[PDB]
């Protein structure tokens, strides 16, 4: 019950998609070939969330892989755990988008997007009672940003009472990947803020600081990279699938994290993470989790989260630990750092507890904070984006696929207002 | 469902045409005989259903001498017998002959063949054109080949590796005339083209390969090397891919400005390659070395517009990401105001195949860059001066009037360069 | 072709009493048997029918098997050796052949005539939203 | 449950052969290749004779 | 249990039947001696009980030399000794001589042999008459022969292969007269006759076969392949079979128009045969290519009434409709309004057998096309005028009038041309 359907969009998400199913696959104990060999009775209590049933007792994930190019799709199966995906849900194009949004949102995406339109209804319907949708995409790519946004747009148009979530990778100016990153990313969010229920921001740069500061691994790689979120994605749904002291459903978290309709950009992180050489050394207890959860470097976005304040944030403590200790330290933090916390919303952190830890660790926590810091991300994205447009640089392309300068004009405005409407509460006082 | 069909027009292309295949052939387990002694060769060669792999290339040249070399050479069995269309009278460096008299009755044959090639490959990505501008034939037939294509099918993306005359070294005496007229045809029909001046290679030839007596045979091989890098991601596996359709969408700030000059590294022969660690950080900088440029320029005289450089080998995202970190700060490389981020990064795992009988010393890492900078105007403005010198007294103008061209054609062409020359100045002014 | 398929209706009719009348377990034990019994339901079909880094493959061509072909034309002496052919004159050796391969395979892409669009008629049923029990 | 084991295998056992059937064509396409490989070799030299 | 009888005369019959019989013997494994080295053979041979096998054919001709070559050649033992009815004096291209003067003394012998030959057979479907039209050699005998066969037998179908004279290349100088009279005889007596003017092959041969010096021996071979393709459905197993009687019910729109023109493909030499997949997809289009038309006529200049084109080999039936659908969409290609569908598709398995020492190169797949297109009027129009030019002042007419011909025959024959042309024009107009 209260299950979800995973929909991936874009090459970036596919790489995340594989490990998340790969990482999620281990937790329950589902072997690569599709033959269950779990040990615990608890490991199968709520298997319905991420596994169906068909002939032979095998299990297939409820995922639809959608991309406009085959290259990522071909490689995605050949790896481990790839045989879980059902062959009949894959949808793929034959032209490509070339990192140009217009080709992937008005010309090519719409035509092929019906198929992904067809399948998604199938997967969602089958379950007993749908719990919501989650979508991952890379705003830095032209193809996903258009097709991915459109699928989100239709989904809200088709199922009003469900909830949609988004793990977003927003380009950080320090590390560049696409010459058109300022163009597309700023444009795409314009539709994102309107309909998407929740958007999680994670920066590639932060991914790299954790490896070269705390994890202390010599040669990081996407597999090291993509793993980080996958465990992070593991925590977000960890409490939903197992027992707990105070079960926290997907909306449960939403209930305490959105002060206002237009402020729906939270930022999360995973911990603890200790150097392999030292792991034998750090003290493992309930308190220690807090040092690395509010830590500057452990939180996975480019903006320093100490330059503003926290409007609202809560952590989903997972594992067996005394419930008094979890609360006491929580109010413990909210007392002697008041400057960083607003004053007209008291006791501004929520608590959650689950009794089953991932394999290999005793206690860990997953954090999702709505910190005012996010103002910086748009400014730099805005700052560069505003600059490029005045000269009409690289404007002929998007004008060549039915688009106009007017569409470019409006979206720039929405970001400026959106950023403004977020910083206001920073100076708000009662 | 991804490939590339090659069109070569002109003697320089044919000689360069051979060079590319030897580099291509050995990287995919194909012997000279064309008989094989999973599906990774689909992009270049089309399976016959039983037996040989067929090169997807077309060779055009109006003179039989060079072609006579191919059909009895070591690669005799390889190419299809009825795709090497040839003429009977050489244009004799007269651009007019290749555009009004002899080219007309051979253009059809090339047009007929091309449609067949698109009939087999399913998802043709674009057309690659390699031609010598400074020749009556290569400039002529190569020029017309673009005219029909731009209208024959439509919005297919095209690439062209031209060969402009050197600043102080040249072969013929008519290169300044025909080259300028050539520019007009190529300005409004191809998305991308790369400067390939001959002089630079020799200078690159002198230091690196440590061969004081290089020959065009050595010259050709390196160019074919670039071909491997630009199209490398099509047929291999990597941690991050790049495609042809995604190049001319990210390396062209404006539709008109479409001249970017390449630079390749490293070049260290096996005689001494084993005294430097070939670290990624050092190689990354080595590409941007001003003098090393594959082209006729000192980008120190201008800004940069867009640098989409592709790595290959055992490269790592950190080895590159930090490398680009150091490059941005330097004083000697300045970016235009309205592109704060100006790189596109790729990754391809295949080690760079080393041809036998060549000079390149195999290394575990490599980098090839294609960046379009404002400094390109030097050749255009520089080449203008020679064109101005001769046309003033109408020297050599007498024969081009003899091949059926109207005199007015010459006058119109020059205006295009200035407008192109003027535009370069305009976009370069900071806001 | 399993005999277990032809079991037709009217055969489920009374088939004696599977348990004997003398070995009936008392209520106490039955309260403890639920855990074991349920598992068989979930995995019995599961027990019977249900049952990392990139690696390069060997290069297709073996060094010892180049089988170099001779030119069609008959050159007589080294004098007329023309540079236009000196390409491929040297056969590959062990050093030249690359050490590793990373193929791209589309056998899973060269299929799927098109994506599916099912033009059906609903047929999904509505289960009601709360406490399945009031749903018709 | 003891009943469902057999039929659920029924698909499994009935479907392995098709995998062998996919092998049927696997043997199949040797026909042209063996046809083109050798038989044409002689014909190529037949014009030579 | 199914049989067909072969009739030949002079140039066309004799030297097309030679090749067709080598092809048939090679396919069935019947050696030149007639002994079979240790049931499909029935449709073209009759049992001798022990040892050999005599083909069901009757050779007819007036000039002994060509026939005499058959009795002493390497195929001497093959044909029945007394079926080679041989004349004594030649007609000398004179239609009157071969139709009223000397043909009478041979028709009696020719028919009786036909009677006896038909006696043994039990499943007579039709007669394959390969006769010469422009060759006064046999036209006169040919015209009368069909006439007698009609009244003698009746509803039994008849098939004839006429080789009309090329629009520009011709051998005789009196050909325009002889053909026009012959057309009159065939008009109301034949059911299916195909245009096979020699001109196309001369263009076809140098286009594909790669023999810059073609000859008659080259010419004959191609015709033989066509007949095998047409008949193989009858004598070998087929998923969707078509028999001889199932042509005139499917290609003759009206009793008057009973002429069709054929074409064959692929044609390619082994020297370059297998650089391509020869996919069934491409072969279908080529068959409709105007440049390969088996007759010197342009289908682009006329509509299409019906095309019953036959496959042979291992063509996957599904691809058959996969390839056809594309044909209809394409676009002086179009079918008349009153023809919703004019395609008869049949598939036969057995691959064509290729004779050693020939030019054709075997392949796993092949197709032979038989489509009737309105452009047929062109051959009649050009010949119709030519008759006018000579007859304007009775050139050579005296010789024909001197052999018993009535001077009024020519006028009525001419009236035949206009009727056919007018009927074609009326049927080619839309509603
Ligand atoms: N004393 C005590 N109170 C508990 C315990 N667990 C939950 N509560 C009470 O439950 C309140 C919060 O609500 P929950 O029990 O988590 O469940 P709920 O009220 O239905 O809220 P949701 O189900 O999340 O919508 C807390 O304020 C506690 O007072 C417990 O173990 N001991
Ligand atoms: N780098 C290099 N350039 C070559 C080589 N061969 C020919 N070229 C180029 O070709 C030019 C010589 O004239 P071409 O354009 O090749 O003559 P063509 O191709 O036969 O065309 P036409 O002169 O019109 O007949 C030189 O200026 C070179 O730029 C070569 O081996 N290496
Ligand atoms: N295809 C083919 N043509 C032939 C043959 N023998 C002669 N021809 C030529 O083909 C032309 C027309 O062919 P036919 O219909 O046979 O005319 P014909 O019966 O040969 O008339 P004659 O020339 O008097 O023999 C004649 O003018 C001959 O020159 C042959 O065996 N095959
Ligand atoms: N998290 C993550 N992001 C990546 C990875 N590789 C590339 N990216 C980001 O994804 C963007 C390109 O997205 P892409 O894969 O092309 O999506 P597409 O446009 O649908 O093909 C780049 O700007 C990168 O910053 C990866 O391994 N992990
Ligand atoms: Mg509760
Ligand atoms: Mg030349
Ligand atoms: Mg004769």
């Amino acid at each position: 019950m209260r299950e979800i359907v995973h929909i991936q969009g874009g090459q970036c998400g596919n790489q995340i998609g594989a490990k998340f199913w790969e990482v999620i696959s281990d937790e329950h104990g589902i072997d690569p070939t599709g033959t269950y060999h779990g040990d615990s009775d608890l490991q199968l209590e709520r298997i319905n969330v991420y596994y169906n049933e068909a002939t032979g007792g095998r299990y297939v994930p409820r995922a639809i892989l959608m991309d406009l190019e085959p290259g990522t799709m071909d490689s995605v199966r050949a790896g481990p755990f790839g045989q879980l995906f059902r062959p009949d849900n894959f949808v793929f194009g034959q032209t490509g988008a070339g990192n140009n949004w217009a080709k992937g949102h008005y010309t090519e995406g719409a035509e092929l997007i019906d198929s992904v339109l067809d399948v998604v209804r199938k997967e969602a319907e089958g379950c007993d009672c749908l719990q919501g949708f989650q979508i991952t995409h890379s705003l830095g790519g032209g193809t996903g940003s258009g097709m991915g946004t459109l699928l989100i747009s239709k989904v809200r148009e088709e199922y009003p009472d469900r909830i949609m979530e988004t793990f977003s990778v927003v380009p950080s100016p320090k590390v560049s990947d696409t010459v058109v990153e300022p163009y597309n990313a700023t444009l795409s969010v314009h539709q994102l803020v309107e309909n998407a229920d929740e958007c999680m921001v994670i920066d590639n740069e932060a991914l790299y600081d954790i490896c070269f500061r705390t994890l202390k691994l010599t040669t990081p790689t996407y597999g090291d990279l993509n793993h980080l979120v996958s465990a992070a994605m593991s925590g977000v749904t960890c409490c939903l699938r197992f027992p707990g002291q105070l079960n926290s459903d997907l909306r449960k978290l939403a209930v305490n994290l959105i002060p206002f309709p237009r402020l729906h950009f939270f930022m999360i992180g995973f911990a603890p993470l200790t150097s392999r050489g030292s792991q034998q050394y750090r003290a493992l207890t309930v308190p220690e989790l807090t040092q690395q959860m509010f830590d500057a470097k452990n939180m996975m976005c480019a903006a320093d989260p100490r330059h503003g304040r926290y409007l609202t944030a809560s952590a989903l403590f997972r594992g067996r630990m005394s419930t008094k200790e979890v609360d006491e330290q929580m109010l413990n933090v909210q007392n002697k750092n008041s400057s960083y916390f607003v004053e007209w919303i008291p006791n501004n952190i929520k608590s959650s507890i689950c009794d089953i830890p991932p394999k290999g660790l005793k206690m860990a926590v997953t954090f999702v904070g709505n910190s005012t810091a996010i103002q910086e991300m748009f400014k730099r994205v805005a700052e560069q984006f505003t600059a490029m447009f005045r000269r009409k640089a690289f404007l002929h392309w998007y004008t060549g696929e039915g688009m106009d300068e007017m569409e470019f004009t409006e979206a720039e405005s929405n970001m400026n207002d959106l950023v403004s409407e977020y910083q206001q509460y920073q100076d708000a006082t009662a | 469902m991804r490939e590339v069909i090659s069109i070569h027009v002109g003697q320089g292309g044919i000689q360069v045409g051979n060079a590319c295949w030897e580099l291509f052939c050995l990287e995919h387990g194909i012997q000279p005989d064309g008989q094989m002694p999973d599906d990774a060769f689909n992009t270049f060669f089309s399976e016959t259903g039983a037996g040989k792999h067929v090169p997807r290339a077309v060779f055009l040249d109006l003179e039989p001498t060079v072609i006579d070399e191919v059909r009895t050479g070591t690669y005799r069995q390889l190419f299809h017998p009825e795709q090497l269309i040839s003429g009977k009278e050489d244009a004799a460096n007269n651009f007019a002959r290749g555009h009004y008299t002899i080219g007309k009755e051979i253009v059809d044959l090339c047009l007929d063949r091309i449609r067949k090639l698109a009939d087999n490959c399913t998802g043709l990505q674009g057309f690659l054109v390699f031609n010598s501008v400074g020749g009556g034939t290569g400039s002529g037939l190569g020029s017309l080949l673009l005219e029909r294509l731009s209208v024959d099918y439509g919005k297919k993306s095209k690439l062209g590796f031209t060969i402009y005359p050197s600043p102080q070294v040249s072969t013929a005496v008519v290169e300044p005339y025909n080259s300028i007229l050539s520019t007009h045809s190529l300005l409004e029909h191809t998305d991308v083209a790369v400067m390939l001046d001959n002089e630079a290679i020799y200078d690159i030839c002198r230091r690196n390969l440590d061969i004081e007596r290089p020959t065009y045979t050595n010259l050709n091989r390196l160019i074919a090397q670039v071909i491997s890098s630009l199209t490398a991601s099509l047929r291999f596996d990597g941690a991050l891919n790049v495609d042809i359709t995604e190049f001319q969408t990210n390396l062209v700030p404006y539709p008109r400005i479409h001249f970017m000059l390449s630079s390749y590294a490293p070049i260290i022969s096996a005689e001494k390659a084993y005294h430097e660690q070939l670290s990624v950080a050092e190689i990354t900088n080595s590409a941007f070395e001003p003098a090393n440029m594959m082209a006729k320029c000192d980008p120190r005289h201008g800004k940069y517009m867009a640098c989409s450089m592709m790595y290959r080998g055992d490269v790592v995202p950190k080895d590159v990401n930090a490398s680009i970190a150091t490059i941005k700060t330097k004083r000697t490389i300045q970016f235009v105001d309205w592109c704060p981020t100006g790189f596109k990064v790729g990754i391809n795992y295949q080690p760079p195949t080393v041809v036998p009988g060549g000079d390149l010393a195999k290394v575990m890492r490599a980098v090839c860059m294609i960046s379009n900078s404002t400094a390109i105007a030097e050749v255009f403005s520089r080449l203008d001066h020679k064109f101005d010198l001769m046309y003033a007294k109408r020297a050599f103008v007498h024969w081009y009037v003899g091949e059926g061209m109207e005199e007015g054609e010459f006058s119109e062409a020059r205006e295009d360069l200035a407008a192109l020359e003027k535009d370069y100045e305009e976009v370069g002014i900071e806001t | 072709g399993c005999k277990a398929m032809y079991q037709t209706t009217n055969n489920d009719y009374g088939q004696p009493f599977l348990q004997d009348n003398k070995t009936v377990p008392t209520y106490n034990e039955l309260v403890e048997a639920q855990t074991e019994v349920t598992r068989a339901e979930k995995q019995l079909k599961n027990k019977t029918v249900a049952t990392n880094v990139i690696v390069p493959k060997k290069f297709p061509l073996k060094e010892d098997s180049y089988k170099a072909p001779e030119p069609g034309l008959k050159i007589g002496n080294p004098l007329y050796m023309t540079a236009n052919r000196e390409y491929g004159m040297l056969k590959p050796t062990a050093f030249e052949i690359p050490n590793r391969f990373y193929p791209k395979d589309n056998t899973y892409s060269k299929s799927f005539p098109g994506m599916h669009k099912f033009d059906g008629l609903n047929t999904n049923i509505t289960f009601s939203k709360v406490h399945r029990a009031l749903d018709e | 449950q003891t009943k469902k084991v057999e039929a659920e295998l029924e698909e499994n056992i009935l479907r392995k052969c098709e995998e062998e059937k996919r092998y049927e064509a696997e043997k199949e396409r040797i026909l042209n290749e063996q046809r083109m490989q050798g038989r044409f070799v002689l014909q190529q030299q037949m014009l030579e004779k």
